[PDB]
């Protein structure tokens, strides 16, 4: 699995 | 041998497609990994983050997720996690105007939106256990900058997104700012799966280390936050100062191109003003340059062999927009064609014509600018953009361009009647 970062 | 299949997100942060092609912190960074082990990058995109990893777990999966993933735990052993890249804080965003809720139990009673399968989705889910009070909502037909966007036009009240996400869309979001802190700085990593063959992530963590030495690490988080691609209306004092005080430089080469390419020069004139303020020094980390703003694939394939030289940055911008403009479907006329060229010329032929395919399913008219002109921003919506077929774009910012090129090609016009 969980997890929105780039 | 092949192909290193890649799965990550459409979304600026990641990946996405822009004028010159593929693009994006998390595809350089693995198609520089790719390179390294000698095989060709393939990228695969996710619907959204529960779809992205059932897709990394499935027997005929990819063999890596490279889509700022914020590791979840060193047990599950079902997804490991490759070395940080990148440290991240996430923060709560609110909105000018409403009261910055200070510490986090300050969230009930707001409205809340987070991206479904995140890390901030356990945030809110963990802050619940607390408060049960708490309401959050959650969705898979969001990305970030859709989340972005909605707290900004005022849709919501509240979100919650990595430091990192905000730092490269804040610019685009007027509105939008950081109330707190919530959580301990973070590191981004790989996601690959589990687990027996450690191959393939001790291959993918010696290129995360020595890419941390040789410092791309440091040179992609400035090349890819911190700028603004469409440059804003200067104004009629800051233009007309400029009118006098550098458009007489450049002007003989304006008109001898207008006169080569048989167009309106000052349109021409307008374009290199909003690229560039009619500077030939002028450049960006994105990789344009000169009087025009030009890539080296696009001066290379216009002839130009100085990007600085404005007499030859003035011709090869000129014959790409006309070129641009001379390919567009012969069903848009003029005007509409010249507009439709300059956002072309901003936003590549690919995305615009994904605008007009919207805005003719959309019921309107694909060859009208006016029309598609608003098909435009919804390319920055992933409940629009992922139905297309070369997806996110920063639309809005395009219509921004055309807008502005426009504005000073009708002050140009109107000083050099009659
Ligand atoms: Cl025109």
């Amino acid at each position: 699995x969980a997890x929105k970062x780039x | 041998e092949g192909v290193l299949r890649v799965i990550t997100r459409n979304s600026p942060a990641t990946y996405f497609q822009d004028r010159n092609g593929e693009t994006g912190f998390e595809y350089e960074l693995a198609k520089r990994f790719a390179e390294r082990l000698g095989v060709e990058l393939k990228i695969e995109t996710a619907d959204n983050l529960d779809d992205l990893y059932a897709q990394l777990s499935r027997e005929g999966g990819p063999a890596l997720a490279a889509a700022g993933l914020t590791p979840g735990r060193e047990d599950d052993a079902s997804v490991r996690y490759s070395h940080t890249y990148l440290d991240v804080t996430p923060q709560i965003i609110y909105r000018n105007g409403q009261q910055r809720p200070t510490r986090p139990e300050d969230l009930v009673g707001k409205r809340i939106m987070v991206l479904k399968g995140s890390s901030h989705a356990e945030q809110l889910a963990e802050l619940k256990k607390q408060y049960p009070e708490l309401k959050y909502e959650e969705s898979d037909a969001v990305e970030v900058v859709d989340l972005l966007r909605m707290v900004d036009v005022g849709d919501i009240d509240l979100t919650l997104v990595d430091s990192n996400e905000l730092a490269m869309n804040q610019v685009y979001f007027p509105n939008v700012r950081v109330a707190f802190d919530f959580g301990e700085a973070r590191g981004l990593a790989w996601a690959l799966p589990g687990g027996d063959d450690d191959s393939l992530m001790n291959e993918v963590n010696a290129f995360l280390d020595q890419a941390k030495k040789e410092g791309l690490l440091q040179r992609l988080k400035d090349r890819y936050y911190g700028h603004v691609d469409v440059l804003g209306y200067v104004g009629a004092y800051t233009f007309t100062q400029h009118l006098q005080q550098r458009l007489p430089r450049y002007e003989s080469h304006f008109k001898q191109s207008g006169k080569q390419k048989d167009t309106d020069w000052r349109l021409l004139a307008a374009i290199g003003y909003q690229e560039s303020l009619w500077q030939p020094g002028a450049t960006s980390k994105t990789g344009v340059r000169g009087l025009m703003m030009l890539t080296n694939r696009t001066a290379q394939a216009m002839g130009v062999s100085n990007r600085l030289d404005p007499k030859q940055s003035i011709q090869g911008g000129s014959k790409y927009f006309v070129q641009i403009r001379s390919e567009l479907p012969e069903s848009i006329k003029e005007p509409d064609r010249s507009w439709f060229a300059l956002a072309a010329y901003n936003i590549g032929g690919a995305h615009l014509e994904d605008a007009r395919k919207m805005a003719e399913k959309e019921g309107l008219n694909p060859n009208k600018w006016l029309d598609v002109k608003k098909m435009l921003p919804r390319l920055a919506q992933k409940q629009w953009y992922a139905k297309t077929r070369y997806g996110y774009a920063r639309g809005g910012e395009t219509v921004h361009f055309v807008q502005n090129v426009r504005r000073y090609y009708d002050i140009l016009t109107w000083v050099t009647q009659p």
